[PDB]
RNA sequence: AACCGCUGAAAGCAUCUAAGCGGGAAGCCCACCUCAAGAUUAGAUUUCCCUAAAGAGCCGUUGAAGACUACGACGUUGAU
RNA sequence: UCGAUGUCGGCUCAUCUCAUCCUAGGGCUGAAGCAGGUCCUAAGGGUAUGGCUGUUCGCCAUUUAAAGAGGUACGCGAGCUGGGUUUAGAACGUCGUGAGACAGUUCGGUCCCUAUCUACCGUGGGCGUUGGAAAUUUGAGAGGAUCUGCUCCUAGUACG
């Protein structure tokens, strides 16, 4: 159940033979640098820590630095964590290397990533609320939220409401994605589907529970 | 509160505050719950005497 | 001669080791309230903790009688509408067997900061192991 | 009345108590229960006698109960429990393999099913099912389960049935 | 099956069972008869 | 859950129940996705630093990030 | 409650009950099968668009798995509208000698408030977390989601 971290490149199509269109986005795939394996003993818990990507040495702390140098990899742009199990610890043993070739042709991936801000957003936008009549006498509520409660019983507005707020920027999974090509060479990995986020963001790739 | 740590002294001397109480009443001792509580909190072997006179009564 | 306090800084806090197997948890429940209350002692004021410190072993065995380990309820509430959740006591000591003392406790414990106190005071572990040797607390049978 | 009346052993059955557990050995295999506590179990030598520890209504019925299991146990190790089911219907066939049986009914699946431990089937013919158990309660459960898949029915019969048992009939039309 | 508040023996056939703490009337003969109480 | 049981006495029979053992729903609790230690019970792990240290902030160039914030990147050892 | 608690309907936004409309599990059937009828369990989701009329409702057309019954100030106007009702104008029928009147009708007829507190939707500052810091995190717990048609095959088989 242990995952990769990529850079999302962007969007294009792969023709199938017969004449198909596959849209396809392409995730840049550095080799992923076991900076920490983790277990029950010491843990409690059993898990793959890995960097990936570059970070210079005046933005690399000393903390930092010196955990880098516990594992002998070379500090990547972050450090990401996978949930793992006895049979995925069999040979990941730290200062180890994750490629693409974890991912073969043709299987079904989860892709979780950041989705593209929209920033402080209406009720119309991001609860898909109806708009109300452009005409006929409406003054200021062409786009307004509508009553929020009932009366004085009960008197208040109930909790999960849907109201004006925040949209995007949050860590968006999607599942059963399939993987159309692998390249080990170039550190590409090319993945069915739409694959949240911006192009140029980091997006995790994990094998999907379902299967 | 005084019968409260009447109630405490009597138990730790083992007995109950609606038996201690009855027991003076029956030994004919006039001492307060105010008293009783003082010698309680601040001397323990006095109100171990009164819990024995209060044991022996009854 | 005056009724006098405990004065916070002169009271000791004993510690003390509870058996709750095969107990009565409502029975046991308010014996441990009142120990950790300080009611036993003679210095007792109510606005002053003068309790002890309970440590109760076997949390998960502890009894109730007829058919409540079955029928006996415990609701909460999430704060969204419709949000009203129930679980057993079977099951609630399945999951997390110290909550069904703990709550018993808190129920009988007073309500407010000095409340908040004591029940923080009360120490539940489950199965016969304890990590309190260090403190080295008397076996109390209650 | 069935707890007053005392168990018969025969020579090769023997059977123990300890621990509050009854132990029955006998040629066909070894049974096992548990034993409980108002009941107390007396042995004298070609015999059983079940008494009650204090004498109650409550206390009665749980010898009795005690003394039915027991007798149960001792006759079905001394020659063992076997029924018989039927299979009525011309799709209908039942194979038995080792400890698998495999049912052929309406559905398009073949159902196969899996017997508990202690339980032996055997078909001479594959209208008819015979199932051979050590004990009258594992026997029972098995033929209630292989039943529960095809159930009779009362227009034409069709369906699994004990032979002992009659199915209702009904006229369509 | 039916679930009433009175439930009574129609035929010498039919049986009176307690599971539960419940009344349920069981008869062989008839399918139709049996009730339960509730 | 309703319902259907196995064995079985009270009640020599019968009986899903009183002891015991089963099957059973878009329902209950998990499993899926998101948040989550202000979980004051404030947890855990790996590193770094302690005569202004490790770091954080201000400031500047700024971003598919953003109302202000915050977050992300960079500041001559540089493609912000 | 008259030193003022804004009506009916519509729009927007909902929340809960089960006496369940569909889906789900069952008993009985005057249940051969397909389809049903009645009752029991079940509230997790879902549970239409139009013509008429101010309508709620109702009738109708065409769909759907179904177009459920209700509470929430007959939910919701400091969220919108203002068609009806309920001002002032005018007219018809009727009543009155008259001014005028009609749960009779008809045309027309100003809908204010920059949100302090609670609540809710987002987003930060402060301190705390038994020295401080850079990161990775376990999960007590909370929310989201929970729908279903049709075709083929089993098989034109079981049943008839």
């Amino acid at each position: 159940a242990i995952g990769l971290v990529g850079k999302k490149c962007g969007m294009t199509r792969v023709f199938t033979e017969a004449g198909a269109s596959i849209p396809v986005t392409v995730v840049e795939i550095s080799a992923n640098r076991i900076t920490q394996v983790k277990n029950t003993d010491v843990d409690g818990y059993q898990a793959i820590q890995v960097t990936t990507g570059t970070r210079r040495d005046s933005r690399v702390t000393a903390a930092q630095k010196g955990h880098f140098a516990k594992a002998g990899v070379a500090a990547g742009r972050g450090v990401w964590e996978f949930r793992a199990n006895d049979s995925d610890l069999e040979g990941r043993e730290i200062g180890g290397e994750i490629l693409a070739d974890l991912f073969e042709q043709g299987q079904m991936v989860d892709v979780t990533g950041n989705s593209k801000g929209k920033g402080f957003q209406g009720g119309v936008k991001r609860h898909n609320f109806s708009m109300q009549d452009a005409t006929h006498g409406n003054s200021v509520s062409h786009r307004a939220i509508g009553s929020t409660g009932q009366n004085q019983s009960p008197g208040k507005v109930f909790k999960g409401k849907k109201m004006p707020g925040q949209m995007g920027n949050k860590r968006v999974t999607v599942q059963g994605l399939e993987v159309i090509s692998v390249d080990v060479e170039k550190g590409l990995l090319v993945i069915k589907g739409a694959i949240p986020g911006a192009t140029g963001g980091d997006v995790i790739v994990r094998p999907s529970v379902k299967a | 509160l005084w019968i409260a740590r009447i109630n405490a002294g009597a138990r730790l001397n083992g007995l109950s505050y609606s038996r201690f109480i009855n027991g003076m009443k029956k030994a004919n001792i006039t001492i307060d719950r105010r008293v009783l509580a003082d010698i309680a909190m601040h001397d323990a072997a006095t109100f171990g005497a009164l819990v024995e006179k209060a044991k022996a009564e009854l | 001669m005056k009724t006098l306090s405990a004065k916070p800084a002169e009271v000791t806090h004993d510690w003390f080791v509870v058996d709750a197997d095969g107990k009565t948890l409502g029975r046991l429940a308010t014996q441990i309230a009142s120990r950790l209350r300080g009611k036993h002692k003679t210095n007792y004021t109510p606005h002053v903790d003068t309790g002890d410190f309970i440590v109760v072993i076997n949390a998960e065995k502890i009894a109730v009688t007829g058919k409540k380990a079955q029928d006996k309820k415990y609701y909460r509430h999430s704060g969204y509408p419709g949000g009203i959740k129930e679980t057993n006591f079977t099951k609630l000591i399945a999951h997390k067997p110290e909550d069904v003392l703990h709550k018993a406790v808190k129920g009988m414990l007073p309500k407010g900061p000095l409340g908040y106190a004591m029940i923080k005071k009360l120490k539940l572990y489950a199965g016969t192991d304890h990590p309190h040797e260090a403190q080295q607390p008397k076996e109390l049978d209650i | 009345r069935v707890a007053k009346a005392p168990v018969t052993l025969p020579n090769g059955v023997s059977v123990t108590l300890n621990d509050r557990q009854v132990e029955v050995k006998g040629k066909n295999g070894n049974l096992s229960l548990r034993l409980h506590d108002l009941v107390e179990l007396k042995q004298e030598d070609d015999v059983v006698t079940l008494s009650p520890t204090v004498d109650s209504k409550e206390a009665m019925m749980h010898t009795g109960t005690i003394r039915a299991l027991l007798n149960n146990y001792v006759i079905g190790v001394t020659e063992g429990f076997e029924r018989r089911l039927q299979l009525i219907g011309v799709g209908y066939r039942a194979q038995a393999t080792g400890n698998k049986v495999t049912l052929n009914v309406g559905y398009s699946h073949p159902v196969e099913y899996t017997l508990p431990e202690g339980v032996s089937a055997e078909t001479p013919t594959q209208t008819e099912i015979v199932l051979k158990s050590n004990d009258k309660q594992q026997l029972g459960q098995a033929a209630a389960k292989i039943r529960g898949f095809r159930p009779p029915e009362p227009y034409k019969g069709k369906g699994i049935r004990y032979s002992d048992e009659h199915v209702i009939r009904k006229e369509a039309k | 099956m039916k679930v009433q508040a009175s439930v009574k023996k129609i035929c010498g056939s039919c049986k009176v069972v307690r599971r539960k703490g419940r009344v349920h009337i069981i008869c062989t003969a008839e399918p139709r008869h049996k009730q339960r109480q509730g």
